[PDB]
RNA sequence: UAGCAAUAAUGAGAUUGAGCAAUAACAGGUCUGUGAUGCCCUUAGAUGUCCUGGGCUGCACGCGCGCUACAAUGAAAGUAUCAACGUGUAUUUCCUAGACCGAGAGGUCCGGGUAAACCGCUGAACCACUUUCAUGCUUGGGAUUGUGAACUGAAACUGUUCACGAUGAACUUGGAAUUCCCAGUAAGUGUGAGUCAUUAACUCGCAUUGAUUACGUCCCUGCCCUUUGUACACACCGCCCG
RNA sequence: CGGGAAACCAAAGCUUUUUGGGCUCCGGGGGAAGUAUGGUUGCAAAGCUGAAACUUAAAGGAAUUGACGGAAGGGCACCACCAGGAGUGGAGCCUGCGGCUUAAUUUGACUCAACACGGGAAAACUUACCAGGUCGAACAUAAGUGUGUAAGACAGAUUGAUAGCUCUUUCUCGAAUCUAUGGGUGGUGGUGCAUGGCCGUUCUUAGUUCGUGGAGUGAUUUGUCUGGUUAAUUCCGAUAAC
């Protein structure tokens, strides 16, 4: 544990994981059709301005980014 | 402390000074801690020579 | 071993630097004082060894609220006797020691030896018996014949092979373990050796010369002269 | 050898207030002045670093330094008029001029001053004069308290401050006790500066008004000097006896 | 020319260098105790005799320095009085501290020398506190298939706030440090009784250290003074150094 002068456990008793990360099996099954067609998996950015491969799962269907880390949320009907 | 530091008191007495003293302070891990003042001359400590004449560090 | 050499600022201290005198036992003779200590070691001094006995502080009790003078004994000797005790008290342990060497170098003074009941092969311990006071402590000296090594306390033990005498019985009444005290006792008994008028001194004797009135106007010069 | 009655003489018996301040130390205070710091401690379960808010402002009470007053030498609205110490903006956020718009708080638009130059003759406050209140716990006093108007802070509540109307608490001079001071001093009255986005009753300065009463003794309480007693020497908060 | 530990004493000396004129009495650390007990004297009170058990590392003597008190002497001070004046202690509020209160009332300081202090006039910040609550820091400097070692930031949820703080849904981190640390760099965490530095009083003062000296067995000691002199260790001086 951890020990302060004067008033010590508060008590939410403070077991810290910022991610957990012994899960997320990463998405490299990339469907690449015959040589040469290809196949976008897992639909990333349409305009490819970011580099942006990094294949979000199949959420309920709001698909976000990750090397824009959670901007760019794109399938979809978006706004006017 | 009590002999090398009392050779480097008249180390600096060959120039011409009118007196040093070092005061040194501390434990000698009897953790108490003790001061003896190695005074040798006419220092003066008060007044306009002691803005003056006297420099310490 | 000077490295300095110092002047003379008493008198018969510019007669030894003058050369006027080599004989130590002259100043003896006519028990002149030995004022400056850079006689001796001009007399004396060829690794004539000395060595502390005694250190232990000594306080005085004050507002903020007690201070220490540490008070040394030192114990200068010739081991052809001659014999010294510094008494001097001072801030800390370095001038105590230093500063009693002069005194232990002033307070010289010459030992006699003797026979007991033989005269054969380099006199030995002490003419006679003989004692001395100072504070309660005497200590008596028996002449031992030959032999017949130290009987003593460690204190003047150590001061005895420093005074030119070959063996001693001793008999020490009084507190002996005030050590500084013990000491200097003992001196009160080595100084009478000189004191006590055997038969051995009972002729007339050639009077002395006078070395004052001897060496008169070769000191009316008003110059502190050597060599 | 000190006729110190020469007050004289004289701007001046120092302008006289202050800064520095030895020896000796204290178990004085600070590890929460610091990249002075031992060791201790905890840091992938942070005490750190802070992410947000609260608290340090919580209040039956005790205690401390203060502020404002307990008024008719005053109080109230005008009318006369003098400071000094100084502070003053540069990714600016300060001193401020002069118009404008506002009951005021405060708003618009421009100007000066990096400063002996501009605020600024720093033409401050009681004190001065005239009227209004007649010495009524009354307009003395402004505690308390409702609503509005505002300001800075992104953001303002046992509150961040500031005015406007309204409320008008105690207090009619403070028991036992206990402070500070001998002259431009006390005391009265302001202003600058400090921290300050905003908020001084605080302290660091400064000017102004300007008395009383000594002009000295050891009583009081301390501090020195020796002489003297001591069985005390973590020292009379001692030691210590049944 | 004595003697003694000294105080001191023509005896308390002649107790040389363990000494010696003769005679007599008494002591052998401190207590327990001049008690118990026996004997003896007494009208009694009591007197002359007089132990041990057990306990104890000191009791005591003469002197020295401080302590500097119904100890006398000589002096000094508005943090001391006399003579005065002004305020506090009364009330109101401001603020500090105690207490209680709460999750915190952070906390550090308690006669002067704590208490409008920490330049702490705290809305957050400060802040160390509290409650939620993020974020990586340096000698285990890493063994381990980067499918994660440490975050920037969607809606539902959550939170102080889509803060991806965290999580449902799940991408995304860049070993250019989670070493799974030696009980650690950091830390406003511990102890100022580990300390440095700083200051605070001590202490309104006048005091303090010498080198050599005529002065003690020695701690220590006219030197650093009885002046009948001064804010002052200040002096024509007694002078017993300069």
């Amino acid at each position: 544990a951890k020990k302060r002068k004067k008033k010590n456990y508060s008590t939410p008793k403070k077991i810290k994981h910022k991610r957990k990360k012994v899960k997320l099996a990463v998405l490299k099954y990339y469907k690449v059709d015959e040589n040469g067609k290809i196949h976008r998996l897992r639909r990333e950015c349409p305009g490819e301005n970011c580099g942006a491969g990094v294949f979000m799962a199949a959420h309920e269907d709001r698909h976000y980014c990750g090397k824009c880390n959670l901007t760019f949320v794109f399938s979809k009907p978006e706004e006017k | 402390v009590r002999r090398a530091c009392y050779g480097v008191l008249r180390y600096i007495m060959e120039s011409g000074a009118k007196g040093c003293e070092v005061v040194v302070s501390g434990k000698l891990r009897g953790q108490r801690a003790k001061s003896m003042k190695f005074v040798d001359g006419l220092m003066i400590h008060s007044g306009d020579p002691c803005n003056d004449y006297v420099e310490t560090a | 071993e000077d490295s300095k050499e110092w002047v003379p600022v008493t008198k018969l201290g510019r007669l030894v630097r003058e050369g006027k005198i080599k004989s130590l036992e002259e100043i003896y003779l006519y028990s002149l004082p030995i004022k400056e200590f850079e006689i001796i070691d001009f007399f004396l001094g060829s690794s004539l060894k000395d060595e502390v006995l005694k250190i232990m502080p000594v306080q005085k009790q004050t507002r903020a609220g007690q201070r220490t003078r540490f008070k040394a004994f030192v114990a200068i000797g010739d081991n052809n006797g001659h014999i010294g005790l510094g008494v001097k008290c001072s801030k800390e342990v370095a001038t105590a020691i230093r500063g009693a060497i002069i005194l232990a170098k002033l307070s010289v003074v010459p030992v006699r030896r003797g026979y007991w009941g033989n005269k054969i092969g380099k006199p030995h311990t002490v003419p006679c018996k003989v004692t001395g006071k100072c504070g309660s402590v005497s200590v008596r000296l028996i002449p031992a014949p030959r032999g017949t090594g130290i009987v003593s306390a460690p204190v003047p033990k150590k001061l005895l092979t420093m005074a030119g005498i070959e063996d001693c019985y001793t008999s020490a009444r009084g507190s002996t373990g005030t050590l500084g005290n013990f000491a200097k006792a003992t001196y009160a008994a080595i100084a009478k050796t000189y004191a006590y008028l055997t038969p051995d001194l009972w002729k007339e004797m050639p009077l002395g010369s006078t070395p004052y009135q001897a060496y008169s106007d070769f000191l009316s010069k008003p110059t502190p002269r050597l060599h």
